[PDB]
């Protein structure tokens, strides 16, 4: 059975490096696209999405936008789109990483 | 709340804190010596109010077999060029910042 | 190497090497964009040869316990100014280097 | 038992910090000095002598010159001075941190 795209974000978190973590769901399997203040995110190899293994008999995916060493240039509003055939789902985040005088 | 990186991400064995230090005054150079640091300097232009990069221990270490070795964390440094009065003179020197975090080992 | 401090002294987690780098043509900028690194700069009518002093992991990390975790020694970086090239603009831009070696920490099963 | 100063240098070992490991008998014990390329070397911060724990009924002391990130512009001969009321025992190492530019 086939379901539409749901999605959610979580507050960044600094480990090894940054990571806003994610969660997803749907089937197909959404795809996901990151906008930095309303603007298509490029990902490099310094901030890239990243997948947790999948779970036995789950659909959901967890994971990060991952942040190597990001500076205030980074702070601002991140979302996340997620899109299969029955259409969107969204979710955004306030991020700050360090100030900037 | 509860997400699975909490578990499976990728953490550090010590926790640090990066920050952009531009009221800095003093710093030592590479002879160990204690220098001056420009508030600002210019390029053939206008002027560029110092700014430097600083990374240090966020207030043992994580993951440390605790059986065999005692551990610290500490701040360890690098060396980056300033605009610094080497107590004489206006001069580019490489002055000593502080630039990560790690663990220290010792025997038990 | 029968110095006591071979066994009672403090080491390294993740060992490192530094040296000055002075070859560095290109380099990723504060944006993440990828720069041209001049070899030479003008500070004040004195002209300097751009060079950098630059900490990378020596190629699981030291005392770890390795029963509850996979770890490994990586390059972390720092941003330092430099000049630059970005066309006809030559610029006074912070890139990333390599400044130490960080253990990073890892449960396994 | 009263005796002359007695001393030795090793190669130096880059550790968490750089070390000259030195190992240093008399008595009575004597006072230390080093000297880089032939001149007084003022211990600093950075640059200071260290004593590891003095081990059970011998006299005999072992330490480093520890260097806290030394670079090439410590590169030199470094010399320890153990002197005493019989008077002094010298050693000489080389030690290169760092190629220089």
């Amino acid at each position: 059975v086939s379901f539409p795209a749901s999605v959610q974000l979580h507050t960044a978190v600094e480990m090894h490096h940054w990571c806003i973590p994610f969660s997803v769901d749907g089937q197909p399997a959404p795809s996901l696209r990151w906008l930095f203040n309303g603007s298509v995110l490029n990902e490099t190899s310094f901030i890239f999405t990243e997948f947790l293994e999948p779970a036995a008999n789950e659909t959901v995916r967890h994971g990060c936008l991952r942040l190597n060493q990001p500076t205030h240039v980074n702070n601002g509003n991140y979302t996340l789109l997620a899109a299969n055939p029955f259409g969107q789902a969204s979710a955004s985040i306030m991020a700050a990483f360090m100030d900037n005088p | 709340s509860s997400h699975p990186i909490f578990h499976r991400g990728e953490f550090s064995v010590c926790d640090s804190v990066s920050v952009w230090v531009g009221d800095k005054t003093t710093a030592t150079d590479i002879k160990g010596k204690e220098v001056m640091v420009l508030g600002e300097v210019n390029i053939n232009n206008s002027v560029f109010k110092q700014y430097f990069f600083e990374t240090k221990c966020r207030d043992g270490c994580r993951g440390i077999d605790s059986k065999h070795w005692n551990s610290y964390c500490t701040t360890t440094h690098t060396f980056v060029k300033a605009l610094t009065m080497d107590g004489k003179q206006a001069a580019w020197r490489f002055i000593r910042i502080d630039t990560a975090c790690v663990c220290v080992l010792s025997r038990k």
